[PDB]
């Protein structure tokens, strides 16, 4: 009754009854912001005056049995609930000491920084006119790169389970939190607030002077200054700088693999829906991770997500700064008697190109290059940048610099458009263009030095329009979110028909996995270990064994022809293959003949060999061979084998040590008084055998609830639509 | 909504929405609510269709997995997910096969077991109204209607909910979760659109009368209605009228660049007339200390009884001898107030109890000194009609007070060093190798070079006086109080010494607002004879108050003591600008620290310690004997400190305007010194603005003479 | 440079024009909403207060 | 590029409730004909609108408050309660 | 927060569930419970008009 009487006597005044009736819960945030907003009368002066006065503090009434009226010197610190400041310090010395000192498990977000400063070895202060790099980085260090909503839902669950949101789907972070601090609650609202501070990402735009991670940013005020800088290494690493790398590499290799597929779009889609990264699905990561990279942007585009309007080329991402584009198709002659029709962009344009290791600014008229200002780290970086720039110049000067025939194809031997052909021809050798470009005398102004064809800096001469910048060109990651129209060939045309992204600038140095990733959709296993191919093939058999149970009975030829065995078929030697196929198929025929006398374990043991075109050769077999990493391993046909070892009582299937398989609620309508009164979100006794219950949801109404029978998955049931539609 | 829609749905329904919108060319970018409603309807129909087959007998069943193992009839045929004409074709085919009369309206699903037409409706409003609307529009035919809201309710025909409970409840659950998700993103915008039956419209914002009447009245003077204006702007000719407008405009309307050479700058003009008086709130150098060396532990050392001993420490309080009057007004009231001050200073121990503060009596001479009795009539105009002296208040703009020579001498004495420390610069943690050592060797050297500066004493003086005034004005809200002008310092031998400069009497403090004016009277001690320079003290009245001992190398000199008294006003904000005067330190250090970085920006190893530690480095700061006088660092440090100090205490809008207009001229001269051939636009106009911001502030006038001598010595 | 007495010269109707051109062939009610403020400033009264 | 900016603006006018009227400096209330803080003028305006039938702001979306403003200009008599 | 229902329709139900849970296994007197629920029913009867 402690609370409701204020509501009742509040419902007494009609002008309050009306507002308590009309405005709904969804609008409570819109109403708490209705305050007089006048008690902002110099908080410094009011605080000083109230500190001069005795008893400015409001305590509870339970201080009587906890602290005394007279201190150890007879000082007055009570009233008749007001309390003076000295009580705090007295209680600060001697009171109920408590072992709640386990505090540094909810405040870890701070003590992480403390530890980073502990072993945070320093360096010298080399003063310099530090140039501001207009970059965009995160603010919270080590937060697993999670978005605000998908994190605050877990927060609301862990701190207020009796009013959780309607998201009930069935990440163990819930378990870890509910276990480590179950009865050791501290300060509810502050606990949830600080957890939101610890886990929720937020990334925005700042000028930095070389700081990459978040740890190099929380200590920015030490590092960066007007004309100084201090190198400080906190001795550590976070997730946000090395979690997205794994998705980057996985999407890059996925695109590298998708070209050979007939329809790369569909194979890529099945991959992305199946592939798991760090225990989290890749599709959700694409929907929630704001990382910009060709492979990731294309995978996001396949699911219809907006990206930046980029003219990506030469490994360099482009951004529209000014100017218009006109098609103006045109003829071109090569240096080896060859005609080429190419899309010479008409009109004036002015762009800023960002690269992996360099940046540059460019102005461009109709086949005119002007004011190319580049800044990079390595000689090779500025070399590549100047090369792709002169390729983009479209002048006849670079047209003359063509040497040799132009035949550069996809990994699937597919003719590439001319621009990429020129790029790949020059990337290995392009020294001939500078000597035939033209030189201009410069004036050594504003710390902008020139570059020569021999990759040598020079004082008073340079290329036409070229400028070497110091310590980086001004980046700008413009914010655009525009729709795109990808084709069946992994080409990107947003709205204008301009080639945006293409699987010709996707690869760099070897990929080194940090996060453990797993593919599960299509072949996509020729890269992973051969043992991984075996265990993955058998696990996939165990996964969809339910449909094989009858798909092995009727039209088994198609099941044998399942292309998910194509990676597995290339492992078994190409010599004794068809004989094995014929033997296993006649064995299944024998089992079909003498029914009942057949073991399912041996069926799984000998099934995956069918993918071969059989050859009814006159011999049988009891042992089958597989070549993995040079060495050949055998599998028998009766009982367990070193690869196929199925324990008798365990019922779990083992393949090379690796284990392999074994053999919320819904809304029914509004509140109805049939199934008793309302409940909270706790069914430890109600989850017996399927009950009915009316229960409050979140901060909303009462909803009815029954059990589930289906699973409501994201699988091909959505794709089954394309068989009832477009029949 | 749009991006969320692309988040919480499959791309196949996206393509279906594309196809259904192309049926009427419905652009998604506008009909975003229609986008959401259509994707909703499609997924609703689908999750109604999934796992619904018909057994061999006359009933329907469900399946767990998806496979056409001799069974394909979906118990329901989908209608909406197909194109317009093809869907009508399918409807005609199934109607002719079953002989059921087709309805003119396009359904969304067809039943096989019941052989009935089920159409599905998803809306936001009350479900009763939607069911009744669909019935009043579609009636007299056996056509089953099924409506699902987002809340989760469910209404069928004749309680024949044409399904099991759970397979439908999953649909209600998806609806409810989608609603929660669009709510957390604050995307309930689609509430008022489905409140039309026609579920596509957006927020219509018409412009009816009393509003359009101003809109069509808001157009340039060649149009009648704003609709014609919108059409005229939409259909526009970017033809290049700019060239013609230029050809029409006169050649006189132009920014004719006028040059700026080193012979162009003229020295600034200066006002002529009466010498500049002093309006400073308190004394700069003339005030005298009452050295006590009393370490009372500052246990909130009561400022009044810390002052009674200052009074007890002087002997030779002569009869009050009026020397310099206000030059206008009844002066004897000042000395009467002074003797009353002494009386109330000696009438304390007789009230049986010591009061922590003495409320001066509401005396007539003091009432005149504070002008509390000086009040006009507050009379409404409707009463005081046709009055002879009803003319307006004068409100005349002030007279130009010419420059005098004393402000420079006061500034000179302001930059000197004393034997007291005046500061408690708080401790700092250990300093790590890279910068903390550098930040230390900057701030601590600056401290030791400015710690003992007299400008520190000035700042602390303003702080304590205004602090006590406000802290009493809160609690002295109705009666007079006494205000001791206390300062504190530390001896060269290191003993906490308390100084007293004078006394101040406060008027009424009925301070409702911040700009509320409170009058006050100040009496400051001095050994500076007003008979020396009289025009300086126009607002001041002086009293020969006695004689004090002044020890020298050979005995004492016995110079006279004087009391300077003035009347002024202040307010709450006036005081708080002065309780924070320590800011003048930071502004100093940073305008030092700025030069430590900019002029040292060009170095691999920054020039920081070599800024100090080299006395051979000299700074031109003075020219008395027609010659440039070079000085060392600390003099410059205290100089900039005193600059910000005086600018803070003498804060006047004329100083603001002069600083603004001097920045421009100084920047131009600095550019010319670098030989970068600058120019101007309206040089006479700039001089005009400068002269317009120069009337009476003596601090401004000294800065002006400084500027003129600088341009003369700018080698220009 | 600066522009003396800049702020007293900007006529709300020019803002109406630039907003309208920004809303070229855009939906009607959007033009109606973003055109409110300049039209209101076309007929705007300055308060004195006390005197 | 203006249509991109207009799309962000349409997103804004779709999600923006009335709260963004409060985060700001002092305002002018005609109810008392004086400068007052944000929520003061907002609450007085809402309550004088509720004094009449004009109640669209109860939806919470700011555009409905704008429709309320328009309908208020459309009405001739506006009873001002004094307290 | 996220919720369509009215303020009272949420607060009354929450109060009833709270009374239930801290009566059954919690700590409350049955008469205080009955008075709480009667007051809640009074609120309901007042919100119906």
């Amino acid at each position: 009754m402690e609370r409701i009487k204020e509501l009742r006597d509040l419902m007494s005044q009609s002008r309050t009854r009306e507002i308590l009736t009309k405005t709904t819960v969804d609008h409570i945030a819109i109403i708490k912001k209705y305050t007089s907003g006048r008690q902002e009368k110099n908080p410094a002066l009011r605080m000083k005056w109230m500190m001069a006065m005795k008893y400015p503090i409001t305590a509870d009434k339970r201080i009587m049995e906890m602290i005394p009226e007279r201190n150890e010197q007879g000082q007055t610190l009570w009233s008749k609930v007001m309390v003076s400041s000295l009580a705090v310090t007295w209680w600060n010395r001697n009171g109920p000491t408590t072992s709640t000192v386990h505090y540094p498990k909810v405040y870890k977000t701070y003590f992480e920084k403390v530890e980073r400063l502990k072993h945070g070895t320093f360096g010298p202060v080399h003063f310099r006119n530090q140039v501001k790099i207009r970059r965009r980085v995160d603010v919270n260090p080590g937060h697993a790169d999670l978005s605000a909503k998908e994190a605050q839902d877990v927060i609301m669950e862990v701190v207020f389970p009796n009013e959780v949101g309607a998201r009930i789907l069935t990440l163990t972070i819930t378990k870890e939190k509910k276990e480590e601090l179950q009865d050791c609650k501290i300060a509810p609202l502050m606990v949830a607030y600080m957890l939101e501070r610890e886990l929720v990402r937020k990334t925005r735009f700042l000028p930095v002077a070389g700081g990459t991670s978040s740890v190099y940013i929380e200590v920015l005020h030490l590092t960066q200054g007007t004309c100084w800088e201090q190198m400080y290494t906190p001795g550590g690493e976070v997730r946000n700088d090395d979690v997205d790398q794994s998705l980057i590499i996985a999407a890059r290799n996925i695109v590298r693999r998708a070209t050979v597929s007939t329809d790369p779009l569909a194979s890529l889609l099945e991959m992305c829906h199946s592939t798991q990264i760090g225990g989290i699905r890749m599709v959700d990561i694409l929907r929630q991770n704001p990382t910009e990279e060709q492979a990731v942007d294309i995978c996001k585009a396949a699911m219809g997500l907006r990206i930046s309007s980029s003219f990506s080329f030469g490994g360099f991402t482009f951004k529209r700064t000014s100017g218009s584009s006109v098609k103006k198709e045109e003829e071109v002659l090569t240096g080896n008697l060859q005609t080429l029709k190419i899309r010479v962009h008409e009109g004036y344009e002015e762009f800023t190109m960002v690269g992996r290791r360099a940046t540059a600014i460019l102005r461009k008229a109709t086949r005119r290059l002007i004011q190319l200002i580049v800044s990079g780290r390595d000689e090779q970086s500025i070399a590549e940048a100047i090369i792709v720039a002169m390729v983009f110049s479209q002048e006849d000067c670079m047209i003359k610099a063509v040497r040799g025939d132009l035949n550069f194809v996809n990994r699937a031997n597919q003719r590439l458009n001319p621009m990429h052909q020129l790029l790949r021809h020059f990337q290995k050798d392009a020294k001939v263009l500078f000597q035939n470009w033209g030189i201009e005398p410069i004036d050594n102004v504003m710390g902008m030095i020139g570059i020569l064809p021999d990759m040598t800096p020079s004082t008073e001469m340079s290329l036409r329009g070229v400028r070497v910048s110091k310590m980086g060109v001004d980046e700008y990651s413009s914010t655009e979110r525009v729709v795109v129209s990808i084709d069946r060939f992994l080409r990107v045309r947003d709205q204008r028909g301009n080639v945006l992204l293409s699987p010709e600038e996707v690869s760099e140095t070897q990929g080194t996995e940090r996060l453990t990733i797993t593919y599960s959709s299509s072949m996509m296993w020729e890269i992973n270990g051969p043992e991984s191919v075996l265990v993955n093939t058998y696990q996939w058999v165990i996964r969809n064994w339910e449909t094989v149970k009858i798909q092995w009975s009727q039209d088994p030829t198609m099941l044998y022809n399942k292309m998910e065995f194509e990676p597995f078929q290339s492992l078994i030697p190409k010599a004794a293959r068809g004989q094995y196929s014929g033997f296993v198929r006649t064995l299944f025929q024998q089992m079909r003949d003498v029914v009942g006398t057949f073991d399912t374990v041996q069926i799984i043991k000998l099934l995956p060999f069918t993918a071969a075109p059989p050859e009814q050769s006159r011999m049988q077999f009891s042992s089958l061979t597989v070549n993995v990493r040079g060495s050949g391993m055998r599998i028998l046909v009766r009982g367990n084998s070193p690869v196929f070892n199925y324990n008798k009582a365990t019922k779990r299937l083992t393949v090379l040590g690796k284990d392999a398989g074994a053999l919320g609620f819904l809304i029914l309508g509004k509140e109805d008084k049939r199934y008793g009164p309302a409940l909270s979100i706790n069914e430890l006794s109600n989850l017996a055998k399927g009950e009915k219950a009316n229960v409050l949801i979140g901060q909303g109404d009462v909803v009815l609830v029954m059990k589930r029978k289906r699973d409501s998955s994201i699988l091909t049931d959505s794709q089954t639509a394309t068989k009832r539609i477009r029949m | 909504m749009e991006d969320f829609v692309r988040q919480c749905f499959n791309p196949m329904i996206v393509e279906l929405a594309e196809k259904a919108m192309k049926e009427y060319g419905e652009d998604p970018k506008i009909e975003t609510n229609k986008f959401a409603a259509i994707c909703t309807h499609l997924e609703v129909c689908f999750m109604y269709s999934d796992f619904h087959f018909i057994d061999e007998r006359g009933e329907s069943i469900i399946v767990e997995s998806g496979d056409p193992n001799a069974l394909l009839k979906h118990r329901f045929e989908i209608i909406e997910g197909r194109d317009r004409t093809m869907a009508w074709t399918v409807v005609n085919s199934i109607c002719n096969t079953t002989g059921a009369e087709k309805p003119k309206f396009l359904p969304d699903l067809y039943d096989y077991k019941e052989n009935r037409f089920i159409e599905i409706g998803v809306t936001r409003r009350e479900v009763h109204i939607y069911y009744l609307e669909k019935a009043n529009k579609i009636k007299s035919e056996k056509t089953h209607i099924h409506i699902f809201p987002f809340t989760g309710e469910e209404m069928a025909t004749k309680a024949d909910y044409t399904l099991d409970e759970e397979s439908r409840a999953r649909i209600k659950t998806r609806l409810f979760t989608i609603r929660q998700e669009m709510a957390s993103r604050g995307l309930w915008d689609s509430f008022r659109q489905s409140e039309r039956g026609e579920e596509t419209i957006e927020e219509r914002f018409e412009i009816t009368g009393t509003m359009r009447r101003l809109a069509d009245q808001s157009l340039p003077p060649n149009f009648s209605s704003l609709e014609n204006f919108r059409a005229y702007v939409d259909g526009f000719e970017p033809n290049g009228c700019i060239e013609g407008k230029l050809s029409q405009m006169s050649k006189e309307v132009n920014a004719r660049i006028e040059p700026f050479l080193k012979t162009t700058p003229r020295p600034l003009r200066l006002p002529d007339g009466p010498p500049c008086s002093q309006r400073s709130k308190f004394l700069l150098m003339d005030a005298l200390k009452l050295s006590i060396e009393d370490p009372s532990h500052e246990g909130e050392g009561i400022p009044l009884y810390d002052a009674i001993k200052c009074m007890k420490t002087f002997f030779g309080w002569k009869e009050p001898n009026i020397i310099k009057p206000h030059e206008k007004g009844i002066n004897p009231n000042y000395l009467l107030a002074w003797k009353q001050v002494l009386a109330e200073l000696q009438d304390i121990e007789n009230e049986e109890k010591i009061p922590k503060k003495k409320n001066m009596k509401k005396t007539s001479q003091l009432k005149w000194a504070l002008g509390e009795n000086m009040a006009p009539e507050k009379v409404d105009f409707e009463d005081c009609k046709d009055v002879s002296d009803l003319k307006q208040y004068d409100s005349d703009e002030p007279e130009p007070r010419s420059l005098a020579s004393w402000i420079q001498s006061e500034f000179n004495k302001a930059c000197e060093l004393t034997d007291s420390s005046w500061i408690e610069l708080d401790e700092i943690g250990e300093d790590v190798a890279p910068i903390e050592h550098i930040a230390s060797m900057r701030r601590n050297y600056f401290t030791a070079e400015v710690s003992h500066c007299r400008a520190t004493e000035y700042i602390m003086k303003g702080v304590y006086i205004n602090t006590a005034l406000l802290n009493a004005s809160c609690a002295a809200m109705d009666d007079f109080q006494l205000i001791p002008m206390i300062s504190k310092c530390r001896t060269k031998e290191g003993r906490r010494k308390t100084n007293l400069y004078g006394f101040i009497i406060k008027g009424r403090s009925h301070l409702r607002n911040d700009t509320d004016v409170v009058n006050f009277v100040s009496m400051e001690f001095s050994l500076t004879d007003p008979r020396l320079e009289p025009h300086k003290w126009e607002k001041y009245c002086v009293l020969e108050i006695g004689d004090m001992l002044l020890r020298t190398a050979i005995g004492q000199v016995s110079r006279p003591m004087f009391l300077y008294v003035r009347t002024n006003g202040t307010s709450k904000i006036k005081m708080k600008w002065g309780m924070e005067m320590r800011r003048c330190l930071l502004q100093s250090l940073q305008q030092i620290e700025s030069m430590i970085e900019a002029e040292s920006s060009v170095k691999e190893k920054d020039m920081t310690k070599e800024f100090f530690e080299n006395k051979s480095e000299t700074w031109p700061i003075g020219e008395s004997p027609k010659g440039v006088e070079e000085g060392s660092i600390g003099k410059v440090c205290r100089t900039l400190l005193a600059k910000s100090v005086f600018n803070s205490l003498y804060a006047s809008p004329q100083l603001e305007g002069f600083s603004a207009e001097s920045r421009r001229l100084l920047l131009i001269v600095q550019a010319l010194r670098d030989n970068l051939e600058p120019g101007t636009f309206d040089l006479g106009g700039l001089y005009e603005a400068i002269e317009e911001c120069l009337i009476n502030d003596p601090w401004v006038l000294l800065n002006a003479s400084w500027f003129n001598s600088f341009l003369t010595h700018a080698l220009r | 440079g600066d522009n003396t007495k800049w702020n007293e010269n900007q006529n709300p109707r020019m803002f109406l024009a630039m907003i309208t051109y920004i809303t070229r062939n855009q939906p009607d009610w959007f033009r109606n909403v973003l055109s409110i403020a300049p039209i209101m400033f076309s007929n705007k009264m300055a308060r004195l207060g006390k005197g | 590029i203006f249509e991109n900016s207009c799309l962000e603006t349409m997103e804004v006018v779709q999600q923006t409730r009335v709260d963004k009227l409060t985060q700001g400096r002092q305002t002018y209330d005609w109810t008392l004909n004086r400068n007052q803080p944000a929520a003061t003028a907002l609450a007085n305006t809402i309550e004088v609108f509720r004094s009449n039938d004009l109640t669209a702001n109860e939806s919470g979306r700011l555009i409905d408050f704008l429709k309320d403003v328009m309908e208020s200009m459309d009405k001739e008599e506006m009873e001002i309660t004094a307290h | 927060p996220v919720g369509i229902s009215s303020m009272v329709e949420a607060m009354v139900s929450r109060a009833r569930i709270d009374a239930r849970i801290d009566f059954e296994s919690g700590r409350i007197k049955k008469e205080e419970f009955a008075e709480i629920m009667k007051i809640c029913s009074t609120i309901e009867e007042l919100r119906r008009q």
